[PDB]
């Protein structure tokens, strides 16, 4: 099957690169694309330059 | 009939028995899971 990218609710748009996949040990190769809610990597995975994490939230929280 | 009240009707010490104090009453909390929906992980050893 195929798979969506993951932004854990941070974007409607993405991106793909197969060495990420190949590289990934043959595992994964989604990116966000307008990587969304202060989140950022290819699963919309990390607080950018600025913010940090609000733990108690989880990770696909939109604060 | 009364223990509060000796064989010969002398006052003694009645006392309700013992109980458990917290059986099947309300307690205010400060937070809860699923508001929103939450997530939780569980590791287990072997």
């Amino acid at each position: 099957e195929c798979v969506a990218c993951n932004c854990n609710l941070h974007a409607r748009r993405c991106r793909f690169n197969m060495e990420l996949y190949k590289l990934s040990g043959r595992k994964s190769g989604g990116v966000c694309l307008n990587c969304r809610h202060n989140t950022a990597g290819r699963h919309c995975h990390y607080c950018k330059e600025g913010f940090y994490r609000d733990l108690s939230k989880p990770i696909s929280h939109r604060k | 009939p009364d223990p509060c009240y000796d064989e010969h009707g002398l006052p003694r010490r009645c006392i309700p028995d013992f109980v458990n104090s917290a059986f099947g009453k309300e307690v205010k909390v400060s937070s809860t899971c699923g508001k929103p929906p939450s997530r939780y992980c569980v590791v287990t050893e072997k």
